[PDB]
RNA sequence: GAAGAUGAUCAGAUACCGUCGUAGUCUUAACCAUAAACUAUGCCGACUAGGGAUCGGUUGUUGUUCUUUUAUUGACGCAAUCGGCACCUUACGAGAAAUCAAAGUCUUUGGGUUCUGGGGGGAGUAUGGUCGCAAGGCUGAAACUUAAAGGAAUUGACGGAAG
């Protein structure tokens, strides 16, 4: 390529290239609000979460660290904010 | 000059290999250095099997195979013709020679 | 970046880097540590005269084969010792 | 062994190129046609330039000849390979009426102008 | 000779010059 | 800009997606990527027909261009592209390269095959780049056919097509012919039925 | 690390225009990139060139239109008095018909052409023909 | 160039890539000239007017001249979207 | 009796061509010197270098004379030829040929002010074969041909008669020194300088125009 | 298995080959500070060309196999990325060339910085200093001598090298 519209990439190549080698730096990450099996209560879960989050009405776990996202508990839903 | 890129061994992102012994003269060898050869042959001459399969006390036993992987240096390998020197162009073709 | 230091604030790592290494250069070594005024036989000076102790002829390097004709001449000035070579045809004889 | 040689073998094949239509498939009256074309010092080299000059054209005869060129076998060629079968064996008359694409590749039809039924095979292989 | 011989061969007479000096 | 009948017609494209055309190699290079539509899960990747046709409009205007059509010649290696380019060299007039091409014959002089065309059409870079590379020793333009894996290199101009298959080979050049002959006047306008049909230009066994 | 901001940006661009390249990513972004590529505008050796916000140094997209011929820093950013001016030019430029000295005074960075019509010197900041 | 007097004492004034505006040398015998034709609204080659760009042996090499004429191609109108400025 | 065997041999054996500038604005293959025999008459050639270089063989040394031939018309057409040869007329003879095949145009420029004709280059270009970097600087009216006599002989035949020649390397190869000295001088015509910014169309090629008077 | 002794071979072998064999090889406390300690390529930083593999992490998707009957399994597969060890093609570019994605962005000579070299020897020697139990390490000349020494490649010649 000699010319390229280097200020409107395509939205296709910014889906697969790296957060920091964008043209402008964004995180992947986002939160959610995660509805545990025992009850309904919104609780604000970040998707990278490294600590195990338990939720404040119930002493139960929503998510257990993992290297990259947090893996929720078996049924426990949640709902991109 | 330099006449290999690889230096003549296979030596990279490391410091140290631990040699070997060459199998004709046990001259210690760097292992990524040795010229190494997979060998699995019969016990017998492919003559024996008629004379081996007709003494047998089992019926239709299978013949145990001969295994072995065996270390050369590059002296022992280039005398005993294992390989052979090649053109400054071919010294570049690594896949293996098509003989089987 | 060339190896060699190149911020506005530099001036002395290159001129000391220079003047060390000129030490290298055998004609700059010979003026400064002053060998041609200790060592050689004239002193360093262009002409010497001297008194000629023999005259002695010396067999010449290879290919070629010959005999130069040479005298042997000790120096007024500092008592040295040296061959001096008779550069023409036949005036071996001139000098005693 | 009987190997005929470049100076037998190209002017040989030189009479061909020049002098087709008279030469024959018999080598005596080749022989004597060659006597009276070329000028040959010796009655040896004729009859060994006038020898593979029939053997040519017994190639010519079973076939085309490669290096030979005498304004008439390639004009021969022209007329002969115009076959044509009937039914063009690219319109969709082969298939029950309608192309065989993939089912990617259905995507692209409806991408462009274009209507064109089609028996959506999904391959994935 | 060969480089490292003669590296050797110098490493013995420097040691010769040694015990010499030693003496005085 | 341009008359829209030159515009793909659903007939071609019926006939150029029955030659399989838009099937183009596995492994694609960097410069021959605006032309790929999408990728089949197999690990086929599918040509856009729609910019194949428009290249051959582009190509064919460029022949046009040359005055003479003796000074047009087009080459090929493959036995695909052997038995179209001759009918090709023939309607149009230009002058064919049957098999193998003899080194110099653009830069020696003395050869017997020695020619100087203006343009030079190649049916497949990769099995001829003799011709592509003498072409860039005498100012000569190179038009090419090429697939995904087809080198980029020393080519103006690049018609995206299966150069591995039997009938995509046959139907570019007759696909070239019809449209170089149209702009001329030969045939005379874009709506009738051409003489030539497609099984012509395409290769033959010697069994028939 | 990163010691020049300035000769970062000006890399990019002679390794786009020896290439055919038609644009160029400048990344970081400062005053003196922003006004030493002004410079080439007025001569006309670039086209636009776009600064990107980011929150953050900044990035800078540049168009280059293939009339320039090299363009380069001078470190380190040497004083240069008026006298000084007529040696750095013949040893940077390729003719005394073209070619630009861009100096920094504190008159504001200027090549030597209008660095002469006003009589000001300052630091040589780099070369452009 | 032209000097004092103002006549244009340049001889052999050179041409210039459509690609990327360097200068075409003499012996650049790598370097081609793409004519394309001009066609009425009937569909037929318009006898003697032809679009003509000039390529620089450099792009051919570097295989980006196919990536030049599709891009001048659509801006003059000889090709309709096969070119994408968004990569 | 001259049967030319190329198109442009053909435009040119006619009075189609005339100017060699009509040639290099196209950048047509030479491949004939009979061509620039009728468009420029006036070239001055000269021997710079005769060397003998020798193969051994299983007997003996096979020795063949090498010669070095510039040529010129001092008014910004230089060529340069190297040619080995049995003998040194042989080699001198040919090498004469093949420098007329390869002259090329180069621009003289001012330094200064642009009062009269041109006189120097316009800019200052480097030429490198093998070891040897030769770089020619302009110089003002008042200098001569600054360079050592090899170069200096090249420069007087290509019409500069104003330049600085600074050289680098073991110019004291001949060959290495001519060849970097004629790669400079045609970069004159390779540096885009601010009055060549100006955009020309395209004309179209000489054997286009005349495609018939040149068809075979 | 240095040293040593021994049996061969040889004109001679206190060498190569064979048989033993002492220090050493191993380990614990300390010294030593040198290697073709090599990628013969200093470190940090930015840019320039395509491609397929591979390791670790991460992110989305299976005619796959499997826990277990399936999911929250695992392996496999297909895509992206960051990091690495690298490999293949080309040479825009460099180089004396071999060759080099760096040995490129170097007479169109300047991103920052450390170290080293100035023809071959004499010589890493002498002397002084310093460290070490020593062996030695580091620093380190001069007299005198010499027109060459050397790098890469080519043709030939030769080879107790292959085909
Ligand atoms: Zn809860
Ligand atoms: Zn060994």
């Amino acid at each position: 390529v000699l010319v390229q519209d280097l200020l409107h990439p395509s939205p296709a190549t910014e889906a697969k290239q790296h957060k920091l080698k964008t043209l402008v730096q964004q995180p992947r990450s986002f939160f959610m609000d995660v509805k545990c099996q025992g009850c309904l209560n919104i609780t604000t879960v970040f998707s990278h979460a490294q600590t195990a989050v338990t939720c404040d009405s119930c002493s139960t776990v929503l998510c257990t660290p993992t290297g990259g996202k947090a893996k929720l508990t078996e049924g426990c839903s949640f709902r991109r904010k | 000059p330099k006449k290999r890129a690889s230096n003549g061994r296979n030596k990279k992102g490391r410091g140290h290999v631990k040699p070997v012994r060459c199998l004709n003269c046990a001259r210690c060898v760097p292992k990524d250095k040795a010229i190494k050869r997979v060998t699995i042959r019969n016990m017998v001459e492919a003559a024996a099997v008629r004379d081996l399969s007709e003494a047998s006390v089992y019926a239709e036993y299978a013949l145990p195979k001969l295994y072995n992987k065996l270390h050369y240096c590059v002296s022992c390998a280039i005398h005993a013709r294992i390989v052979r020197v090649r053109s400054r162009t071919d010294r570049k073709i690594r896949t293996p020679p098509q003989r089987k | 970046g060339k190896g060699k230091p190149r911020g506005l604030n530099s001036a002395r790592k290159l001129r000391v880097h220079r003047r060390n290494n000129r030490w290298a250069d055998q004609a700059y070594k010979a003026r400064l540590l002053g060998t041609a005024f200790k060592s050689s036989p004239f002193g360093g000076s262009s002409h010497a005269k001297g008194i000629v102790l023999e005259k002695i002829g010396i067999e010449s390097k290879q290919p070629n084969s010959a005999i130069r004709k040479c005298v042997r001449v000790q120096l007024i000035k500092n008592g040295k010792k040296v061959t001096a070579f008779v550069p023409n045809d036949g005036c071996l004889n001139f000098v005693d | 062994g009987r190997v005929r040689t470049k100076t037998v073998k190209r002017a040989s094949k030189v009479l061909i190129e020049r002098f087709y239509p008279k030469l024959t498939l018999d080598f005596e009256t080749n022989k004597r046609l060659t006597s009276e074309i070329a000028v040959i010092q010796s009655k040896r080299l004729r009859n060994k330039i006038a020898g593979y000059t029939t053997h040519l054209m017994k190639r010519i005869q079973k076939g085309p000849v490669r290096g030979i060129s005498f304004k008439l076998q390639e004009e021969e060629r022209e007329r002969k390979d115009q076959y044509v079968p009937e039914v063009s064996a690219l319109d969709l008359s082969h298939t029950n009426g309608q192309l065989e694409i993939d089912a990617d590749t259905a995507d692209l039809v409806k991408s462009l102008g274009f209507k064109i039924p089609v028996q959506t095979v999904s391959i994935s292989a | 000779m060969r480089d490292k011989w003669r590296k050797k061969r110098v490493r013995r007479l420097k040691r010769k010059r040694r015990k010499v000096r030693a003496r005085s | 800009s341009l008359p829209a009948s030159f515009d793909l017609t659903p007939e071609d494209a019926k006939l150029l997606l029955a030659a399989n055309v838009h099937l183009g190699a596995k492994n694609v290079q960097v410069h021959n990527k605006p032309y790929v539509y999408k990728t089949r899960p197999d690990g086929m990747n599918i040509i856009n027909i729609g910019k194949t046709w428009e290249k051959i409009v582009l190509a064919a205007r460029i022949i046009a261009a040359v005055p003479n059509a003796s000074d047009v010649a087009v080459c090929s290696s493959r036995t695909f592209g052997q038995r179209a380019v001759l009918k090709f060299a023939a309607h149009t007039g230009a002058t064919a390269i049957a098999g193998r091409f003899t080194p110099g014959n653009f830069t020696n002089y003395i050869t017997r095959s020695f020619k100087e065309p203006r343009l030079v059409v190649v049916t497949d870079p990769r099995t001829d780049a003799q011709a592509i590379k003498e072409s860039s020793y005498v100012n000569i333009p190179v038009i090419a056919l090429t697939d995904m894996d087809s080198p980029s290199e020393y080519v103006d101009v690049a018609i995206p097509c299966n150069n591995k298959g039997k009938h995509s080979i046959g139907l570019i050049w007759w696909l070239l012919a019809r449209e170089v002959l149209r702009l001329r006047g030969i045939i005379p306008d874009r709506t009738t039925e051409w003489s030539v049909m497609p099984d012509l230009y395409f290769y033959r066994d010697p069994e028939e | 690390t990163r010691t020049s901001v300035l000769a970062d940006a000006l890399n990019a661009i002679n390794n786009a225009e020896k290439t055919g390249k038609r644009q160029v990513l400048i990344r970081p972004s400062s005053k003196v990139i922003i006004k030493f590529l002004t410079v080439m505008q007025k001569h006309g050796y670039i086209g636009e060139f776009e600064y990107i916000d980011d929150h953050r140094s900044g990035k800078i997209v540049v168009q280059l239109n293939g009339r320039l011929n090299k363009c380069g820093v001078i470190q380190p950013r040497f004083n240069v008095k008026i006298n000084d001016i007529e040696r750095w030019t013949d040893n940077l430029l390729p003719a005394r018909q073209f070619g630009y000295v861009i100096l920094t005074t504190s008159a504001g960075i200027m090549d030597h052409e209008e660095a002469r019509r006003k009589h000001v010197s300052g630091k040589i900041l780099g070369f452009v023909y | 160039m032209e000097n004092d007097k103002g006549q244009l004492v340049e001889l052999y004034v050179p041409r210039k890539c459509s690609a990327t505006n360097r200068i075409i040398k003499a012996k650049d015998h790598a370097s081609v000239q793409i004519s394309i034709a001009k066609v009425d609204e009937d569909g037929r080659a318009i006898a003697g007017e032809n679009i003509t760009y000039a390529l620089s042996g450099y792009v051919r090499g570097r295989g980006e001249a196919d990536d030049s004429l599709n891009r001048l191609a659509q801006q003059d109108g000889l090709l309709k979207n096969v070119w994408s400025y968004s990569r | 009796g001259w049967t030319p065997v190329t198109k442009l041999g053909r435009l040119v054996k006619a009075g189609k061509i005339t100017s060699v500038e009509q040639i290099y604005l196209h950048s047509l293959p030479v491949k004939e010197y009979q061509i620039i025999d009728l468009l420029l008459p006036d070239l001055k050639d000269d021997v710079m270098k005769i060397r003998s270089v020798q193969k051994q063989t299983r007997a003996g040394q096979r020795t063949r004379m090498k010669a070095v031939v510039v040529i010129g018309d001092s008014n910004g057409h230089v060529g340069l030829g190297i040619k080995t040869a049995k003998e040194v007329a042989s080699a001198i003879k040919a090498a004469i040929v093949i420098a007329k095949l390869s002259i090329i145009p180069i621009r003289r420029g001012y330094w200064g002010s642009n009062l009269g004709q041109p006189h120097s280059l316009p800019c200052k270009v480097t030429g490198k074969c093998g070891s040897v970097a030769v770089r020619l600087i302009p110089a003002p009216r008042g200098k001569g041909i600054v360079a050592s006599p090899v170069v200096k002989r090249l420069m007087q035949l290509a019409g500069v008669e104003d330049v600085y020649t600074s050289s680098s390397g073991s110019t004291r190869t001949t060959e290495n020194t001519l060849k970097a000295a004629f790669a400079a001088i045609g970069n004159t015509y390779s540096f885009l300088t601010p009055n060549l910014w100006a955009e020309t169309p395209l004309a179209a090629s000489p054997l286009e125009v005349y495609a018939e008077e040149a068809a075979a």
